């Protein structure tokens, strides 16, 4: 609580299995490392009933999904949200 | 002695350069006249409501129509991309028909209200109903519910969804305008305001960076998310406005307005000034509107019984020209439009939102 | 440089919770919230397989890196 509110969603990893990624019902992704359980940024997520995620294989993109039907993609090499996607009815 | 007539700001504009006609002889069969317009988010299936109330979907390429047998009138219609019609009926229920047949498929009920104002978000699959003291949010397929927003006392006036994105804004009689996490039932943004307004409605842009509030008092409020508070300012209206009955957003930075002086207006929110002014003969009159955004194809229902028959995009030509001829002289738009100046905090609907 | 929704899995009954892929590029596995998972490919003339199991919801399906076994 690394701050999450409820039932945590998918936990993802840096390509090397480090810097794990998590969010839950709370609208934020935390990217935190292993043992050295330190945060690099708050990857604010969707205001979803619940969120969801996968990260592009290169570890560059956080695909922020969730129970609501807005979808957005993050660029981890920048730390910006790239943008909120058109989405067009997708509670991914 | 004395008041204003006749039809010079409306039927003369509306029918200026048509390529077809609503041959109203085929529609106004009631002993009586057309009273209200409700309409299609997919634009083409706009519909007429007469003093009987049967909804006639006017199909503006066929000069044919869908006669919906039940006489119950709509507050507004919602249609989806797949061919269905969701009718917010004035009977307290929302009734879905195959749009393609006028064939009843289902009814959404839970509401106890006279009004069920609808808005449909085609990019969320979500339809919202504004009714009585609640907002019902539901899956646009319309066979279940998502949430019932409500309050302990402040009574509800309005709210809406965002069609090319998503965020839910609602307001109370208090004028308090606030933003919801529509999927968590969270008020994430809150306001307390000075201007209380009866029967106010919130117009929500498809990309809801911008919002507008109407209501029983003669004011209009405009929001812009790029600035804090989201509602940064308020302003009073062109002389003669008494209240605002209906406000709706279009594609450009614009909203249609119906006031209770029955004059309709088109407002440019980039400046908060009126582009178009619409007037009809004494009662008779202008009663409601339908704006279809790509060209602003319009269905207008006038108390004069005429069913229009126009595109605002085409009417804007007259206030594109005119103004551009005057721009050769250098006429100022803030006067042409009547820009409505931001006022005091004493009557604002100022609202912080993120 | 487009999100590129291409062509969806037409026919998914309702209620969808996941997907994974066979890196042949590709066969797609997907799963519903009730009794069913699907596996199909492009060359769209190809037809999907409808698998029955997971009488309750199925939340996730996954393929081995060779696109072989699909755990569900």
């Amino acid at each position: 609580t690394s701050d999450h509110m409820d039932t945590v969603s998918q936990v993802l990893f840096h390509p090397d299995g480090t810097c794990l990624i998590s969010s839950s019902f709370d609208h934020k992704i935390k990217i935190t490392d292993i043992r050295s359980n330190k945060l690099i940024q708050h990857y604010n997520a969707h205001d979803a009933q619940v969120n969801s995620i996968s990260i592009h294989p290169t570890g560059y993109f956080l695909a922020s999904a969730g129970s609501d039907s807005k979808i957005k993609i993050w660029d981890l090499r920048q730390g910006r949200q790239i943008y909120t996607l058109y989405s067009n009815d997708k509670d991914i | 002695m004395n008041n204003i007539h006749t039809s010079t700001h409306v039927s003369t504009y509306f029918n200026e350069a048509l390529v077809d006609r609503i041959d109203t002889q085929k529609y106004l069969k009631s002993n009586g006249k057309i009273k209200k317009v409700v309409s299609d988010p997919d634009n083409h299936y706009t519909a007429a409501i007469d003093d009987s109330g049967n909804i006639t979907v006017i199909v503006h390429k066929l000069n044919r129509f869908v006669s919906i047998k039940p006489s119950s009138p709509a507050t507004h219609l919602v249609f989806i991309r797949n061919g269905n019609l969701l009718v917010a009926q004035q009977n307290g229920h929302i009734s879905q028909y195959l749009a393609s047949n006028g064939k009843l498929t289902s009814v959404i009920k839970h509401h106890n209200s006279k009004l069920l104002a609808l808005e449909y978000n085609p990019v969320t699959k979500q339809i919202l109903t504004i009714a009585n003291d609640q907002c019902t949010l539901w899956d646009a397929q319309s066979f279940n519910k998502i949430k019932t927003l409500f309050a302990k006392a402040s009574y509800f006036a309005t709210g809406s969804l965002t069609p090319n994105g998503q965020s839910l804004i609602t307001s109370f009689q208090d004028g308090n305008v606030y933003v919801w996490n529509l999927n968590n039932f969270e008020v994430t943004a809150k306001s307390e305001v000075e201007e209380n307004m009866k029967n106010q409605k919130i117009s929500v842009s498809a990309d809801s960076s911008r919002f507008v509030i109407g209501g029983s008092t003669a004011y209009l409020y405009y929001c812009d998310i790029s600035h804090s508070p989201l509602c940064i300012s308020s302003f009073a209206l062109p002389s003669g406005s008494t209240s605002v009955k209906k406000i709706k957003f279009t594609h450009g930075n614009y909203l249609g307005i119906i006031t209770d002086n029955q004059v309709f207006y088109a407002i440019d929110s980039s400046t908060n000034q009126i582009a178009l002014e619409f007037r009809l003969p004494k009662n008779k009159g202008i009663t409601d509107f339908d704006i279809n955004p790509n060209n602003l194809e319009i269905l207008i229902v006038s108390g004069n019984g005429e069913i229009f028959k126009y595109d605002l995009q085409k009417l804007f030509i007259m206030e594109m020209n005119q103004q551009q001829r005057l721009l050769e002289r250098g006429i100022e738009s803030s006067l042409v439009y009547n820009v409505l100046k931001p006022g005091n905090q004493n009557h604002s609907l100022k609202f912080e939102s993120h | 440089h487009d999100p590129a929704l291409s062509r969806s899995f037409r026919g998914h009954e309702d209620i969808i919770t996941c997907a994974d892929f066979d890196p042949k590029m590709r066969q797609v596995a997907s799963c519903s919230k009730d009794s069913i998972v699907y596996v199909w490919n492009f060359k769209p003339q190809q037809r999907p397989f409808k698998f029955v199991g997971h009488k309750g919801a199925v939340y996730c399906v996954k393929y081995s890196p060779d696109g072989e076994t699909i755990a569900s």
